């Protein structure tokens, strides 16, 4: 994708994370486990829901065909009528199909961006205290227990403390 | 062996696919279909109101009262009207209905008529009023339209007819009458005595004077004669005046327009379906919360928006990995 | 203590909001409204040219010269025409104007007529030309249309009329005439003597033969008779030929089409506002540099593009977070 | 936003920078000051101006309704006329509204991208000579005077000297 | 001299330019033009089938058989019809064609007529059938329409005509006839004897009775008289019945509709181009694989989609900035 | 551009790389040269080709004007016909012009993103083993022969081996 995260430097997604769209996998002394990021997942649900609602609402005042009848000596206006109604149906079919294609592309890049932003959020916190493997994971230099792992997810990691 | 944290994204067992501009069939974790592609194949009541199913009759056969259309002598309020592509029972006596399409257009904004008498058969003391045709059979015998009357000469005379009706109702009235175009001069005198005839019709806005047209025509429904029908809307407090010395197909009954609203004339071969719907098309009803459908362009009710698409699917989730 | 440089972006006090696909009401530092939502509620001159405000008259009433419309006997050049939905002064003598809408369509491309006499009242030596009706009052006394003439019998005779007018002008000429449809056979002979009448009209392209329609009709403006009016465009160097032995409502005046251009017939209940504008709608004028407006779909002049939108705001600056 | 800078790693905007859309805040031994980056700001101004004009110009040839009259027996063509005119008005209303929504989204993301690019421009200049704090700020290891701050803003800061 | 690897992208000498929302004239390494802007300026055969080029004749002049239009008495199958804006050879005898535009509409779905004689000119025993006019010259002599017949009195008499034709063919039949509107009462009797006349015409659906309109009219092609023409489609097995005691312009030949399909009446001043095309416009043919064109809105055949654009170009490659 | 790579931190394009859209330049003891990254180039070629096809195919059911004829007293319906045909032509002209503008913008950004992603692919492979110069080049700390260079391009660079 545009942002290089999904199926990029993060090679695949996790079956193990059912809790949200984006999150963390930790592994320490206390154990290992998946944890979805609440903030980014919620933001994305909102963005995607609003998008869906917007698409429907813009198509809300669309053309509606009406039955009109013409006699044998009114073929010209009958044909004019047909091409008019077909004309608007073709315009709105185009509008609906193209909008879905374009917004689908944007939706996939939106998730890709969210994953990259989440990765950067952790990177800018950990800095020198972690080794960057290049696959979405950070190898700690200092030991980080369950409470230490939580401060990273919260965005309250205290760098000066773990300097060592 | 030292501790680590990883960043990742959701994957699942979804096989749902979407399209984008640059690639097709992208598997995503979540997708939302927005297109209704199914219907029930039936003609239903529209929100509790039954349609008028004309069966084998046309609008013309119904209103004029083709004897084959007696089922529809006094129909109740309707939600929409269904007519076959080629109804068998139309103008039994061959001819045409003047401004027929403009009349049908008016019907698309009416939900109920109440049929009333405007000229009683008792009015005709000096003319014969029993005229029939084998072109309008009923129970194997010659008959005629129910709502209009074929007047012919009596005692070898056809005195000038003067008839008026004043619309004392609070509703607009649809009035129908016709003219008979005979086969030849001899037929003209045989039926009407007078060789040169007219029908004049006046309201506050209508000013009509029709003259019959003799021509040699092909038999249609066994008859070479023709009848041409005309209509007007008579406003409350206005009156209609007819005058004729022959060839007059006189009104007996007319239609009060009592309920107006959304309606339509649907062309369909389908029968009544003993069901209820919020959205009806000519080929079946729709029960959906999808914003779009591809069933049929012509719909009535609370409906999704019609598009010609075979598929419309929004990606909601993300690219799903194998 | 250590020196530092930071990267940042503008924030300000702006409360301007925009919408995107994924979120609504986003506060931004700068925005640009592109939608004109105001009008002055007046009917104005269009670029220094005053409209023709018909007040209580219709186009038909103006052109035929209904006596109640004398304000409009010789109007100056106009930018657009304003007519009320149901103008009280129309056809004073009841009837209809043939192809009236097609005529009004022609008007939408005309900015000025010059009315000229084409057949003087004095040319009628053997017919009466003083015919009036209480359906057409002037100062509450029986009168008639100013631009056409009601010819009736003189000395119990109506000899055949033959008149020609050759358009020797350099402009197209709008010519008007009519036929009177009487109440009955006795009225017919009383006014025109001859029981069976016609009006033939010919030009290079027109070939008309009109015949009166006697019918029994409701009183409209106190009269049961009717007049049906006709028109043609007579080209430079072509001639119009009239022949009649009764029921002829003859031309007196006709209209030179002296200025063609952009115009329209605006339906509006407003009257003149003593203002000037570059853009006029039926509900008021627009004075704007916006590319879009939502005032009214029907505009004339140099106007913004109409949309049905209630809001159209473009983000120019960035997201403004407190 | 898509690029993670605006209301991202840079938490908020600066009231103190009335001068342009993007720029710098410095604080050295001489004191502190705001300074808008002229190059990136102007580039953005040009892009946004071109965008606005393109939107206005593309909508330039759009439907204009014309008043047409019809008699009592011309209801079918009257209705056809009405549906045709309403039809075009609805299409162009949709076009205008949708284009504004789509380009508003792109415009905000454009600003976001510009901020990230500016930050990166500076990051790549300073390299090892400064510490990136993760909030849009760089902490110098060496002393950097007002003229030294200017070489950073100019894009002329030389690495070899202070390492 | 430590080893190094660099990441970069393609540049070239391209000067191709594209536009975006935010910038115009962006030079790119590669671009694809998607707009056809050229045509051959000719009227060609369409998919191997030659058009009907009416030259100086109108549809009316062709169908009725204006003597100036003899080239078109029995035309072969066509792909489309070409007519000039104002064709010189229309109704030689002045008047009009009733429902002319509806008739032309029907033509847009017809590819081939087969003209047949339905009422022989010889078959008129009690009437003169040699009526001519100086309004319809042919080789400098007064003549008449080829497909219809001007009947007049014989021996100071016009007995009532009763003639029927039954369409025994398997195809629909286009039948043409007319009425003559004379100048005055004396002319009416001079030509037709009977002062008061009519034409009645009947089929299974047609119910016509026409009465001549005497009126004083301007000279057109030297005549103040007028002829008004009518048409109908006679279905297989149906018959047409004519009755008249004067003013009748009788059918002679009618048209079997033998081939139906896609066609059009194109308005153009151009002549035949001795060429073949898949896509024809009124100003020239298109030979292109482009998806769009801006030649002319009115096309027939397998054509690109019309747009009013002067330029449509897609970027395919990248922003072209070679180093220096 | 949006992703900061093309005409960004990588200053200009290479005329010497005639091989593909994106790729590498290496210089070691064995020599120097260009090599296109086959994977990113092919992915981009597919994406762009699909886009060109998508644009063509969506426009497929465009309006098709038909010649219609009206007499002197059918001027209202003649005008209705003309405004209707003109109306659809204007709508489809707009659709075509706008789609091309919007997609041209996306195409240029797509290339920019691909270049940035290719740069990051190498950066995350090399890590500490090479110096990031800031101009799109990496200066190795260890010696990297032609087979070593090929592994970086392959995406199989062995970090622990040289650390
Ligand atoms: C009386 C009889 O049986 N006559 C035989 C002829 O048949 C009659 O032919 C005439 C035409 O000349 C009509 O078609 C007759 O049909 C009706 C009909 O429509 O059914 C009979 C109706 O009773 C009559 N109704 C009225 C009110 O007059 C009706 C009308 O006259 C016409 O429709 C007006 O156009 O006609 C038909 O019965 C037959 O032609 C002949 C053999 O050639 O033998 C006659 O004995
Ligand atoms: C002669 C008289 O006074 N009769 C009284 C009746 O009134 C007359 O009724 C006739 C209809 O029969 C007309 O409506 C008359 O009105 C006019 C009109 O239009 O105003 C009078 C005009 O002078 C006359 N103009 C011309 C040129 O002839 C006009 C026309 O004849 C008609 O419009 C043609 O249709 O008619 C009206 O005065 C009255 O009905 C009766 C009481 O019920 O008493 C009669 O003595
Ligand atoms: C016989 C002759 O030459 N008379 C001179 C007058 O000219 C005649 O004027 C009449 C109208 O009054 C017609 O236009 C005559 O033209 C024709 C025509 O169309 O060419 C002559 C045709 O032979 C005749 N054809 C038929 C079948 O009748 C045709 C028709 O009658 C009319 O078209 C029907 O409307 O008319 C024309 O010759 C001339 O007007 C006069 C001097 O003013 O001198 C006469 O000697
Ligand atoms: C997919 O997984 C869900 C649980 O996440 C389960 O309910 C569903 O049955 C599965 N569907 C399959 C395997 O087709
Ligand atoms: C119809 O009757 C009403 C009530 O008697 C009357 O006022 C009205 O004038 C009549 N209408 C006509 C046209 O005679
Ligand atoms: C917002 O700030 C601007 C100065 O940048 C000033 O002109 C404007 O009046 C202010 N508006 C307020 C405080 O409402
Ligand atoms: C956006 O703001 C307007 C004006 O304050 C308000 O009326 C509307 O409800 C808001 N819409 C939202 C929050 O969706
Ligand atoms: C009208 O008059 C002009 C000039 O006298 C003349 O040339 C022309 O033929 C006349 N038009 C008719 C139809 O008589
Ligand atoms: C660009 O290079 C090609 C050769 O690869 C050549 O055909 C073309 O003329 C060049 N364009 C110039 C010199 O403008
Ligand atoms: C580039 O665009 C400008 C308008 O921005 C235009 O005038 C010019 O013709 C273009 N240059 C060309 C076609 O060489
Ligand atoms: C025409 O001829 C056929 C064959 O003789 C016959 O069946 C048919 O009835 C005729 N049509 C009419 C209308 O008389
Ligand atoms: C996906 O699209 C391809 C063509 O792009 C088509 O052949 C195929 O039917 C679609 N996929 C499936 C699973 O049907």
């Amino acid at each position: 994708g545009l942002f290089g995260a999904i199926a990029g430097f993060i090679e695949g997604g996790w079956q193990g994370m059912v809790d949200g769209w984006y999150g963390y996998h930790h592994s320490n002394e206390q154990g290992s486990g998946y944890a979805a990021d609440k903030e980014s997942t919620q933001k994305a649900i909102d963005g995607v829901t609003n998008k869906v609602n917007s698409i429907i609402d813009k198509m809300n005042t669309q053309f509606e065909a009406v039955g009109r009848e013409f006699n044998n000596l009114e073929r010209r206006i009958e044909n004019l009528n047909k091409k008019m109604e077909d004309g608007f149906l073709d315009v709105w079919t185009y509008n609906a199909e193209l909008l879905v294609l374009m917004e689908n592309e944007r939706t996939l890049d939106f998730h890709d961006s969210n994953v990259k932003n989440l990765y950067d959020k952790v990177r800018l916190q950990l800095r020198d205290n972690a080794k960057e493997l290049g696959n979405g994971c950070f190898e700690f230099y200092h030991r980080c227990d369950n409470e230490c792992m939580e401060s990273v997810r919260n965005g309250t990691y205290d760098y000066p403390q773990y300097s060592e | 062996d030292p501790d680590q944290i990883c960043i990742g994204y959701h994957a699942n067992n979804s096989t749902e696919q979407v399209d984008t501009i640059m690639e097709k069939n992208v598997t995503v974790t979540h997708a939302q279909d927005i297109l209704e592609k199914t219907h029930n194949g039936k003609l239903c009541d529209l929100d509790g109101v039954k349609p008028l199913i004309l069966r084998d009759c046309s609008v013309a056969g119904w209103l004029l009262g083709n004897p084959m259309c007696d089922e529809f002598l006094n129909v109740p309020e309707w939600s929409y009207i269904v007519e076959k592509i080629n109804p068998a029972n139309d103008l039994c006596y061959p001819g045409n209905f003047n401004d027929y399409e403009e009349l049908k257009h008016l019907l698309s904004r009416i939900n109920h008529f109440e049929k009333i008498q405007i000229i009683p058969k008792s009015s005709w003391s000096d003319h014969e009023a029993s005229g029939v045709s084998s072109a309008c059979p009923y129970q194997g015998r010659s008959s005629f339209f129910r709502n209009v009357v074929w007047l012919t000469k009596k005692d070898n005379a056809y005195p000038t007819i003067k008839r008026s009706y004043n619309n004392t109702n609070q509703e607009d009235l649809l009035v129908l009458w016709g003219i008979h175009h005979p086969n030849d001069a001899a037929e003209q005198t045989r039926l009407y005595q007078n060789p040169t005839t007219y029908i004049s019709v006046g309201t506050s806005t209508l000013n009509q004077r029709l003259v019959p047209k003799i021509a040699t025509r092909s038999k249609v429904n066994g008859q070479s004669g023709r009848m041409e029908f005309f209509w007007t809307i008579l406003k409350p407090n206005d009156a209609i005046n007819f005058e004729s010395n022959g060839n007059f197909i006189a009104p007996e009954n007319a239609y009060k327009i009592v309920k107006k609203g959304d309606s339509t004339i649907m062309k369909s071969e389908l029968e009544y379906g003993n069901c209820n719907t919020k959205c009806q098309t000519p080929i079946g009803a729709i029960n959906s919360s999808m914003p779009f459908h591809n069933i049929h362009p012509l719909t009535i009710g609370e409906c999704p928006k019609y598009v010609k698409s075979s598929r419309l699917v929004l990606a909601t989730g993300l690219r799903n990995s194998p």
